[PDB]
């Protein structure tokens, strides 16, 4: 449940930070915590869908790392961010499209949706940024 | 008393064995002016990690290709067998590239002559050239990367001072490089800031003139000398290192004190002070004892030291003198001991013997010094204002441009409370004296007169003193606490009646060359010290985030301490150590070294997958299974992922020494994936596949019980095997058991390894700025203070 | 009194910044900010209540410096951290619960409550964190 | 337009985050942000109003540099930070006034007050900060 | 391994025993520690994964003989590598393993 917010915060902050002409010792914890989380999804499967209308799509996180060496933030940096941004927010509104139409007579605070579910794991809990809602 | 001198000698022996200092006090002066500055170090060649070999790949069914492609290496292979021992290599590394971090790149000496280009133009490295001639000559390259190679041009604006040259290089090492680029240390050199840079007290005075002399060139390249204040608080619960910092503060300002010239003729004093004393004691008067004095209390003084006061009672003289001592050094800068004596024995010996009443009953340790108990007892006004005046007198806190400083009141400083000591000493000259003897009372009243009648003399000396105080405190960089400290310094107090009674008109400031000198070691100091302490929280810091228990902190703030020198680390106490390095583990570090560790940390997993002498893991998996195949080897064990096989980190288990789950899952024949930096055997051998060989490497970690001997087999079937037929000729599908997690070498993409470079055309660096300036004195007769009057006003 | 609105900003920030999983770069400066204010406050004790039915009760400091060596919070960092932010929340909760009732005629700027009188002195002023509401 | 709008965040930044007591680490993006600025913005002149009953004001930037290390601010760091605030305040004031009063027919997203024009320069872009808003 | 007396020169009879008693009383009494100091008596442990360091010699020798004995388990062996020194020096207090 937090990892989600976590990353929505994280993907968030990424569309309102990451532009052309910044100075990098201004979004430096976002940056550690982009590639934290791009270091630990890699090589996962993942499943969404399987009622409704909502389609079955697979998921595969194999971007590569992003540098953090430039004084300054130029435009292929911005398009090499960007891009990958939109393929997480595009995941992440999966995610809970699938979440949100699903429920249980009982137990329904704890999780149902297989993706929930596997993200729910040991390993994954070592990306929680920030809950400021 | 000699048995007495050795029982003394030995005890203080057993607390200076608790001080980091050396027997003599005069090479600590050597070691200081020995330090040079903050060295400025280019590097004469780019620092890369990658570069790329040739190697030849095979077709998927095991067969050479005939192609040969480029991929990447590591320049050094030296990774050895355990995590532990891979993390402080690293360790190792991030110390290397620290001290090797350039502050400047003139990118056009670097450059090098190019024959690839038809156009005759440069390339940035020999390694660049080297690599690009590897890639000319070979014909398995596109028609636009030789496009490219021959269109690739440099170019220099040096109107706005920007070069750029294209570079080949792997991700890591260009990112490494533009890091240091785009993060240079030194900034433009104006006119203003070598003119601000200079002590804006000393500035603003009229003494001493500043004249611009030198033209500085319009590409004034300069490193700003670091100015952080002191971040370790050593005036609580330091008093070891603080009493070895003030003392070695106080050798370096002994150092720099000017001496006096053309004193009074001592013989003839000698002579007169004999003749007024009417003496039936007073040796130990000379000239050079006094300069000695003079320049111990200035730099005592200045360096806030705490000072001891010796005499011996029966000379009153020294008593009288000591009085004047008191009203110009506040009270604060000694130890409680000298001061209660001294008060003691000023008191029940001068005053109140003349007052005609009981001596001073006192009782050692009460919260208010006996000046106050004289202050609310006496009812004689010039004298009790005298007192109270001694007694209020205390250090002022203030603070100048961010720096902190202990400097004295106002009144004194101009040369005034002199004049009060005098009327005080003549008030008590002509008084009754009652219930004394004739002789005694004839020598202190006229001892008093002689020491009343040098007013001017006093007065001179006196603001002098204060006007060489604010002067040499003006260039101070370091802030300056206020604590008692261990160890002290012998003041003579003859030597101080010998001062006060031999003080002539000799206006003596210190030299412009000398102040220079001063402060610019002074801040060669505080400059290394903030350095070395970056360099050891950054170390600290760096070893715990990347999970290395074992580093001692205690060597680390030894090599620390060490590198200060003015320290002996032999002698320091433990507990101080301990207490020391719990300081450092909270502070947070400098970005840039924060930034490298970072880089480091992002870098590091691509850096131990790219060794060939160092693996992941292994796993045996107990089952058969059909060898994948790939480009770069014909057959072999690939395991890109330890999906369905638990994991166990060997080195855990080591440290630990619980064997028991690993010598269960091996006995019971259950899968494991065992993960750690293990060193792998080669095996071109396919008949020694067949016979199977990899389900007897892990015997021996239950026969003995350790793990560093493990040496895992990885199968590499190709043509040139002497066995490879087998495979060829008969029809059999390859069947293992150990795969080796490990991933493929990356392909040398030449699209993205290329990078432009970005530096400034040329320039020149400068860190004396001192040599261009000049600071010529006025006559030394005409020196004015504060107030617009002459520093010496008695002619 | 902006001490106080400094106060509740750490609290805030440190409950809801630092749980599993979180890399300590990303709250750096929030460590640095709570170590700075549990040595200020640290040895001086406090009174509340004193009027109405508002119960009466004491206040003591005596905390450790939270920890600077971990690459990533763990479990008992957080509990740590937790069991001091717990007391300090009660702690602001009395003291603006003792500043609300309180109220004079003349002077209704000036602090009325002995805990902001000595909030305001000469050697608290180290912890202004934030003035942003 | 988003010069404008990271020159009214920076400001406000500064001027909530800039108050004595505070340790310097809070402050390292603000000051890098704000010392950058203040580098870029000098040696340069603007012209503002022009139109209608509007005050048609002259502004020239050769404003100093900020201290950059210190332990803890003291007030003579906030001072001289509020006295170049106020001014940055008074001409964000300025140049919105003339902005929001001036119209025209075609291409009303583009800017159209010459200083919105002179500021859209890529030079200035190097004051381009996070757009949270 | 269990425990054995390092010295077993006790004489037999009862009287014996008691003047026995009475010499080691002596003896403890003469050897009293006055200050006793902890920083001095210290030998790095070979086996501590955590590098620490033990109270005496023979300690550490015990400690690497059963760190190194094929026929025990391996709980005691993590135990033993487990021991390091946790120090203080905010109030002046340091723990040690004996």
């Amino acid at each position: 449940m937090d990892v989600l917010y976590s990353l929505s915060k994280t993907l968030k902050d990424a569309r309102d930070k990451i532009v052309e002409g910044t100075l990098y010792s201004n979004v430096s914890d976002l940056i550690q915590q982009f590639n934290q989380m791009i270091i630990t999804m890699n090589g996962n499967e993942f499943q969404t869908g399987g009622i409704g209308n909502l389609p079955i799509r697979n998921w595969n996180f194999n971007f590569g790392l992003l540098g953090t060496t430039l004084l300054n933030l130029d435009a292929n940096y911005v398009e090499t961010a960007r891009n990958t941004i939109d393929y997480f927010v595009d995941f992440v509104d999966n995610v809970c499209m699938d979440e949100m139409v699903r429920e249980s007579q009982r137990n329904g605070i704890a999780p149902q949706s297989d993706s929930l579910r596997k993200l729910s794991a040991i390993k994954f809990k070592r990306i929680n940024f920030d809950n400021s809602s | 008393k000699t048995k007495e001198e050795h029982q003394k000698e030995v005890q203080y022996e057993i607390l200076q064995k608790t001080i980091p200092t050396f027997e003599p006090k005069e090479s600590i002066l050597k070691k200081l002016e020995d330090i040079k500055p903050e060295q400025a170090k280019a590097q004469t060649k780019l620092f890369r990690i990658f570069e790329p070999r040739q190697k030849p790949i095979y077709i998927a069914n095991g067969e050479k290709e005939r192609r040969n492609r480029i991929y990447w290496k590591l320049k050094k292979d030296t990774l050895p067998d355990g995590d532990y021992d891979v993390r402080e290599y690293f360790l190792n590394l991030y110390d290397q590239v620290l001290t090797e971090m350039p502050d400047y790149l003139l990118l056009k000496d670097m450059a090098v002559e190019n024959k690839n280009s038809r156009d005759a133009g440069k390339v940035v490295d020999s390694e660049t050239a080297s690599i690009c001639d590897a890639i000319f000559q070979d014909e398995e390259t596109e028609g636009a990367v030789a496009r490219f190679i021959a269109e690739m041009r440099q170019r220099v604006q040096a109107d706005r001072n920007v070069v750029n040259y294209p570079s080949i290089l792997h991700p890591i090492d260009y990112a490494f490089n533009e890091y240091f680029l785009q993060h240079q240390l030194v900034e433009p050199l104006n006119n203003d800031i070598i003119f601000n840079y200079i002590p804006e007290r000393i500035r603003n005075d009229v003494n001493y003139i500043l004249n611009m002399d030198r033209n500085l060139p319009s590409t004034a390249r300069y490193i700003r000398p670091n100015l952080l204040q002191d971040r370790l608080n050593l005036h609580d619960n330091f008093e070891s290192l603080w009493d070895t910092i003030t003392t070695s503060n106080y050798i370096l300002a002994r150092s720099v004190v000017p001496d006096l010239k053309e004193l009074v003729s001592t013989e003839a004093q000698i002579q007169k002070m004999s003749q007024d004393l009417q003496l039936e004691f007073l040796t130990g008067i000379n000239s050079q004892a006094a300069n000695d004095c003079f320049k111990t209390l200035i730099a005592a003084m200045l360096s806030q030291r705490t000072m001891s006061l010796d005499f011996v009672t029966t000379n009153y003289m020294s008593l009288i003198s000591g009085m004047w001592l008191l009203t110009v050094v506040p009270n604060d800068m000694f130890i409680r001991e000298s001061l209660v004596a001294c008060q003691l024995a000023i008191v029940n010996t001068i005053i109140y013997v003349a007052f005609g009443m009981q001596r001073m009953h006192y009782r050692n340790g009460d919260p208010q010094t006996p000046f106050q108990i004289a202050e609310q007892q006496i009812q004689n006004f010039q004298v009790a204002n005298w007192l109270h005046f001694v007694n209020n007198n205390y250090f002022r806190q203030v603070v100048i441009d961010g720096v902190l400083n202990q400097v004295l009141n106002d009144n004194i400083r101009n040369g005034h409370v002199i004049n009060q000591l005098m009327e005080a000493l003549m008030q008590l000259s002509r008084q009754q004296f009652p219930t004394m003897p004739v002789d005694y009372k004839r020598s202190i009243q006229r001892g008093i007169l002689l020491l009343s009648n040098r007013l001017g003399q006093l007065v001179d000396l006196t603001r002098l003193l204060a006007y060489s105080y604010e002067t040499l405190m003006a260039c101070v960089t370091m802030n300056m606490q206020h604590v008692q400290t261990l160890t002290t310094e012998k003041l003579q107090l003859t030597s101080v009646t010998s001062l006060c009674m031999l003080i002539g008109n000799a206006t003596v400031i210190p030299s412009p060359q000398t102040l220079f000198h001063y402060y610019n070691v002074n801040v060669n100091f505080h400059s290394n010290y903030n350095e070395r302490i970056n360099d050891a929280v950054a170390i600290i810091t760096a070893a715990n985030r990347l999970n290395l228990y074992q580093k001692k902190m205690k060597a680390i703030v030894e090599d620390f301490l060490k590198r200060l020198h003015i320290f002996d680390v032999a002698v320091a106490p433990d507990d101080q150590m301990y207490r020391l390095r719990d300081r450092l583990r909270l502070l947070p570090v400098e970005v840039r070294r924060l930034d490298i560790f970072n880089l480091i940390l992002m870098a590091m997993d691509q850096i131990e997958r790219a060794s060939d002498k160092i693996a992941q893991g292994v796993i045996i998996a107990y089952r058969d299974m059909q060898l994948e195949r790939d480009e770069m080897y014909g057959y072999v064990n690939i395991a890109r992922n330890l999906d369905g096989f638990q994991q166990i980190n060997l080195e855990e288990l080591m440290r630990t020494g619980s064997y028991a789950q690993i010598t269960n899952m091996l006995l019971n024949n259950q899968p494991v994936a065992l993960v750690g930096a293990l060193p792998f055997v080669t095996d071109s051998s396919v008949i020694s596949l067949i016979a199977i060989l990899d389900a007897t490497v892990f015997a021996q970690i239950v026969k003995l019980r350790k793990v560093d001997t493990l040496k895992p087999i990885l199968y590499k079937i190709n043509s040139d095997s002497n066995d490879f037929y087998l495979v060829a000729n008969y029809d059999w599908v390859p069947i293992s058991t150990t795969k080796v997690y490990k991933q493929v070498p990356v392909q040398f993409d030449f699209r993205n390894s290329m990078h432009m470079l970005t530096s400034n055309l040329t320039f020149t660096v400068y860190s004396d700025l001192l040599a261009f300036v000049s600071a010529d004195t006025v006559e030394p007769i005409n020196a004015v203070a504060f107030d617009n009057m002459r520093i010496m006003n008695e002619l």
